[PDB]
């Protein structure tokens, strides 16, 4: 997996 | 919202599961006929990948057909290679099939595939 | 074949087009009812994202239903957040909704979402 | 985009 898009 | 988190691999994981449904013939809703060769698929995946299929399945009469016949000039192997690309992101482009794949992608209105075929042909000239 | 080329953005581009079909209500084939709140969707996308929907739509009797009623304990906002995640890879996780989102993802058998919810709750403890 | 996977 999870990221800041 | 502006505060969403994003799972990087989600879209690829969804496409793999859609290809698994195609392989097991689960909830397929159309047969595409190419010179007496038949291919089962999901209308939604075809529409997401092709300008021609988007136009066909948004038509108020054609949206209800369970069989679609393609132009007799279309090559069945070229169509098969493009259907596999739709469900996997992988294109089996070879010297022996590139002309048939490019012609089929032009008919199906698949812009990125047409562009790459043109570049690979230009390199061999 | 072993010689395939791959278009990196293809899977994400397909998912965006499936979400556009959902937004325009094109070829949606099921209504999910959550405590009298109704949500229209495509069975194939639901099956690709959820172990519960995979089991439901592979059943020889349930595969033919156009309406599916969820357990009355399920929160409509939690379901809405998860349906948006299915079609976009983006999860709107907030302090005020995390408990309802985790409970809904456990019921829907969405393993990656459950795991992330657990990690975000553990960090606040 | 296109790559060798
Ligand atoms: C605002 C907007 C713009 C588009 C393209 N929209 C669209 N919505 C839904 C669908 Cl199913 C869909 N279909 C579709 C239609 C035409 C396409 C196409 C997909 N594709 C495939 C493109 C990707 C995958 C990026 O290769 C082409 O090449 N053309 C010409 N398109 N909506
Ligand atoms: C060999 C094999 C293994 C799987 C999982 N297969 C499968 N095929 C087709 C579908 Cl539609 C599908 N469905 C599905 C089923 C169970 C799931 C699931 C999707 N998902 C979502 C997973 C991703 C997106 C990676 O988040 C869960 O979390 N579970 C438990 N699964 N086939």
């Amino acid at each position: 997996a999870w990221v800041i898009p | 919202a502006d505060s969403c988190i994003q799972f990087t691999r989600h879209a690829s994981d969804v496409l793999l599961n859609l290809n698994r449904l195609r392989s097991r013939d689960i909830l397929t809703d159309v047969v595409i006929v190419v010179s007496r060769e038949q291919f089962r698929a999901h209308k939604t995946v075809l529409m997401a990948c092709s300008g021609l299929f988007y136009s066909i399945f948004t038509d108020q009469l054609k949206c209800n057909l369970s069989v679609i016949n393609l132009d007799p000039e279309i090559n069945p192997e070229g169509f098969c290679i493009l259907l596999d690309f739709m469900y996997t992101s992988r294109l089996n482009l070879r010297e022996g099939n590139i002309m048939a794949v490019m012609a089929t992608a032009m008919y199906l209105q698949m812009e990125h595939v047409v562009d790459t075929c043109r570049k690979f042909i230009k390199a061999s000239e």
